[PDB]
RNA sequence: UAGCGGAGCGAACGGGGAGCAGCCCAGAGCCUGAAUCAGUGUGUGUGUUAGUGGAAGCGUCUGGAAAGGCGCGCGAUACAGGGUGACAGCCCCGUACACAAAAAUGCACAUGCUGUGAGCUCGAUGAGUAGGGCGGGACAUCCUGUCUGAAUAGGGGGCCAUCCUCCAAGGCUAAAUACUCCUGACUGACCGAUAGUGAACCAGUACCGUGAGGGAAAGGCGAAAAGAACCCCGGCGAGGGGAGUGAAAAAGAACCUGAAACCGUGUACGUACAAGCAGUGGGAGCACGCAGGCGUGUGACUGCGUACCUUUUGUAUAAUGGGUCAGCGACUUAUAUUCUGUAGCAAGGUUAACCGAAUAGGGGAGCCGA
């Protein structure tokens, strides 16, 4: 499975299972929903019942994680939600720099997904309501499906894929 | 640190006088200004026997919210942002947009 | 689980982690006072207790008022949040970020002084004690008030040894752990004035009780009091009618919204020869609103018609319960277990604690299956 780029327009070669994948609703749904009550904090009480403070935690399987990613990573190249490029930084930590870059690349809400995080790519992406960055150890289901578009350097592919399958 | 003293030229950005200038006569403690010909109000003071005998509709000057006047720079004939910072030791006022010291 | 018991109670070894630190005395000499620990200043750092700077917007429409709509710009290491006459990244306070301390003080070092001893050598190695007796206590076992009494490198454990392992009869000991009256910050598929703390309000108050103690109700004018000058009726009242303020007074303080029961005034129709769950089917007339009937309200007359609930086989020619309205008010949470559905992987499935600011990943200790 290549995809081509859009700076360089050349191909990276990753497993089909990975971005060729079929999307398992069920388990994207269960994954998905699994995060979101993961996050919640239960803590309420009265004082005819009363409630106590709650754990909404569940277990995700640690295969099965993976699969959830694997159904929604593949679903974005299907969907052509997910654009590959060799290089993206800016040179100073300005938001107005992130602002211009993005308006040629025709991206308003963009989930920028990098190898190594940039400081100033950081920086730069704060104060945009509708752009994200994320470094490719730190990838979350729930982003991947949020953000209209998903821009990924050449290095966090490969890192992703490793990681992955 | 207030941007704004007791002596000043304003013009009231919003509310039943926008855009109308006049003096601050005080500024109170509730994040108001009194500013001089603005937001007058018509108080039906009862007269009492004391001070004051006779009664009759009085014109007074109703507080404004500090927010709505901006120092008047009185060159670009328009409101201003005051911005401050440490001149010769003692933190005085400027005009934002031309940085012109008060 | 091993076991103890029926109901129930419940290890240890061992493994995986958190944290790790073991010291001096039981006595002398040498050597020096050298590490180290305490007291104590003194310098530096780093906080804490005040603070300082902190980017960028105008035109027009509606409106009582612009932050809203429309149009055209700008800041963003700052689009957390709050306020401003309606909903503000660019009005105000802030925020990101960068700085700040005369004084006190926390915490790390550096160093001053004091007190303290490290290094090496040699020795010692816990006595009315181990043990045993008596009388009790507590459950053959344990404890001891009383009396007796060793060996001491040998002593203490594991019918007998074996073999292994340990050294009582002195003391000290950080870290990982528990909890939150109190303080700060943040968070909430938490409540929003009959809720949430009993208490959003001058509440542990008023009130109740001799007392311990029990224990309420009660939030909201408006953007701004601009809280109604003046006039009129009235008792120099209450209350009202004007006027005036305001976008609004049917926002007038008994003040946002203003439901229902309940009480009236007005209009339409019916009703004083007509018998009972009061409705329902048919239906004249009247009033009104719409090519001649329909609609809305009323309902003369007429067919049919044992109130509802609970109990009970049953609704009963029985008994029970409800004055009405509004508000509150009952299969919740955790754990274990079983089934069904569904999803993942598959003869393998899956990790727990924990590490890791990290939902990733690591961790396979264990568990169930083959």
């Amino acid at each position: 499975m290549e995809l081509v780029l859009k700076d360089a327009q050349s191909a990276l070669t990753v497993s089909e299972t990975t971005f060729g994948r079929d999307f398992n609703e069920a388990l994207v749904h269960q994954v998905v929903v699994a995060y979101a009550a993961g996050a919640r904090q239960g803590t309420r009480a009265q004082k005819t019942f009363a409630a106590r403070p709650q754990d909404h935690s569940q277990k995700v399987n640690k295969k099965m994680y993976r699969g959830a990613l694997k159904s929604i990573l593949s679903e974005l190249v299907r969907q052509d939600r997910l654009i590959v490029v060799e290089k993206f930084s800016v040179e100073a930590p300005k938001t107005k720099l992130l602002a211009q870059k993005l308006k040629d690349m025709a991206l308003e809400d963009v989930l920028i997904i990098t190898g190594e995080l940039d400081e100033n790519l950081f920086l730069a992406a704060r104060n945009l309501h509708k752009v994200d960055v994320r470094d490719a150890t730190g990838i979350d289901p729930v982003s991947l499906i949020a953000f209209d578009k998903v821009v990924m350097t050449a290095d966090a592919v490969k890192q992703v894929e490793e990681m992955l399958a | 640190a207030a941007k704004i003293r007791r002596d000043d030229e304003v013009i009231v950005l919003t509310g039943k006088d926008k855009g109308k200038r006049g003096k601050v006569k005080n500024v109170l403690s509730s994040g108001k200004v009194i500013v001089e010909g603005i937001n007058l109000v018509k108080k039906h003071q009862k007269p009492v026997p004391a001070l004051n005998q006779p009664g009759g509709i009085v014109e007074k000057e109703a507080a404004i919210q500090v927010s709505n006047v901006a120092i008047f720079n009185a060159a670009t004939g328009k409101a201003d942002r005051v911005g401050f910072r440490f001149e010769d030791g003692k933190k005085v006022r400027f005009f934002k947009s031309n940085s012109e010291t008060i």
